[PDB]
């Protein structure tokens, strides 16, 4: 994902989840703050997020909430734990309908994301 | 003695710059070999407009 | 003489407005030839509406 190819968050999720459904899987929670850019309206990303090989990523709770549901409504989570969940559940079967970032105000450490979900 | 290189590695946004001048800084410590107490922080850091 | 353009480039996300004004700055003070010290910052950029 090269930098800054796409104007806005929500035509940078819609491409995200497209890769992850072809077979690339990212991680960078080690290095959160340098690929996330301020504000959704900004161009995304940052910085290029490069791919890895070793995707090995079990969380210690059910990634799923419900069937429709990424995290329970007004959940908060730190912003690279929502992408690695949300690559959690299209490896498992679940498919983004979609990713609710309309009036969300934060990108950086916490950030409020959630994700609607469905199967196939 | 052999030349010390330090490659920044600016173009990938996951280098550590820290662990950069943190080895220049030991460099310039451990390798001076004067007997007394060296404070790596104080050098001249001269580079070009590419760089900067 | 030659005329100095400089293409800012500002449709695109990813150029870099800081290199450009750092060229705009050196270009006065390296091509002046005044044999005097210069100080680039005083440009006085005059900008119309759609650059703006």
């Amino acid at each position: 994902i090269k930098a800054k190819t796409y104007p806005d968050f929500k035509e940078f999720v819609k491409d995200f989840v497209a890769n992850v459904k072809a077979g690339k899987r990212y991680d960078f929670r080690k290095y959160q703050e340098a690929v996330l850019p301020l504000t959704y309206s900004s161009p995304w990303p940052e910085s290029d997020i490069p791919e890895v090989t070793d995707f090995n990523y079990t969380p210690d709770y059910t990634v799923p909430f419900s069937e429709e549901l990424l995290y329970s409504v007004g959940a908060q989570m730190r912003t690279a734990d929502f992408f690695m969940d949300l690559q959690y559940a299209i490896i498992n079967g679940k498919d983004v309908d979609t990713v609710y970032c309309e009036w969300l105000a934060r990108v950086k450490p916490f950030s409020m994301l959630n994700a609607k979900l469905k199967d196939s | 003695v052999t030349k010390k290189t330090i490659y920044f590695d600016l173009d990938n946004p996951n280098s550590d710059i820290d662990a950069h001048i943190e080895d220049l800084r030991m460099h310039m410590e451990d390798e001076a070999k004067t007997g007394t107490v060296i404070n790596g922080e104080e050098i001249h850091i001269v580079v070009d407009r590419t760089f900067f």
